[PDB]
C-alpha cells in the first residue's frame, strides 16, 4: 500500500477502448506502482519532470504509454494521462 | 506502527533519491508544453477529476 | 562530421527480414548515430553497460530492439544485435 | 585532422559524459551473460566480421 495511486477521469474512459489484456497489464502497473513509483526496469520508465516535490513520468506497457506523477510528500501517483505507441 | 510507518518512510525516501540520481528526459511525442499543462492537472486537487486506482474492475474472463 | 558506424555481419542476417519500412528507421538510426551516438529522445536509448570506455546501449526502433556499442576512444559504434517487441 | 577535428574531440568528450551520467539500465531479457557477450563482440576488430553501416543503400520505392 506504500504509495496511493489515483487515476484521472479521462484515462478511466480511455481505458476501456483497451483489450482485455491490456487492462489487465495496466493493473499489473497499477498494482507494482503502489510498491515502487519508479519501476524504470519492467516498464522502461523515464523522468519527464524531476523537481524534489512531484516528477511527471513516462511508463511503457507495450502498444501505449502512461504518464504520471509522483508527489513523495503524501505518497501520491497520479495517472495523468494515456499515449499511443509512440508514432515512430 | 510507529515503526513501521518510520521503516517505510525510510523506503520512500530512498526511492525518491533514485529518482533524483535520474535524467529527465522526453519522447518526441511529448513537449515542454504539455509538460506544463501535466505538472497543472498533477496539482489539480478537485476530486471530480480523480478516482482512487483500487476502485478499477477486475478482469471479466 | 562524428562517429563512424559498423554493423556486425551476424545483424545483417536480422535486417533482411526486416520489412521495408522498419529497415528504413533503421538506415535513420544509423544516420543519427554518425551525429548523436545515444539519442535517448529519438529511440528510447538506455545504458546497459557503462564501462566509460566502451558502453552498451538499448535502443528502439519501433517494434524490436537494437543492441550496440560506443566506444568513446575509437569513436566507433557497433550494431551488435537485433531484438524482438522483448518480453519472452 | 585539424582544429576541426579536435572541436570534433570536444564534443566527443562532452557526450562521453552525457553518457557517464546515465544509470546503466537494463531490460528484463538482457542478461549479465549476454552483457558478457555483446561486450567481447564490440571488442572483435576483424575487417571482415563488419561493414560499414554507410555502405546500405537508401532503398528503392
Amino acid at each position: 500500500m506504500t504509495y496511493r495511486v489515483k487515476i484521472h477521469k479521462q484515462v478511466v474512459k480511455a481505458l476501456q477502448s483497451l483489450p482485455k489484456a491490456h487492462y489487465r497489464r495496466f493493473l499489473e502497473f497499477r498494482d507494482i506502482l503502489e510498491y515502487e513509483p519508479v519501476p524504470r526496469e519492467k516498464f522502461d520508465v523515464i523522468k519527464l519532470e524531476g523537481t524534489g516535490d512531484l516528477d511527471l513520468y513516462r511508463a511503457r506497457l507495450g502498444d501505449y504509454r502512461v504518464i504520471y506523477s509522483v508527489n513523495w510528500k503524501d505518497k501520491v501517483i497520479k495517472i495523468l494521462k494515456l499515449k499511443p505507441r509512440g508514432r515512430a | 506502527g510507529d515503526v513501521l510507518k518510520e521503516l517505510e518512510r525510510l523506503k520512500v525516501e530512498i526511492q525518491r533519491l533514485e529518482a533524483m540520481l535520474m535524467p529527465e528526459e522526453r519522447d518526441e511525442d511529448i513537449t515542454e508544453e504539455e509538460i506544463a499543462e501535466l505538472l497543472e492537472l498533477a496539482r489539480d486537487e478537485d476530486p471530480e477529476n480523480w478516482i482512487d486506482a483500487e476502485e478499477l474492475p477486475e478482469p471479466e474472463d
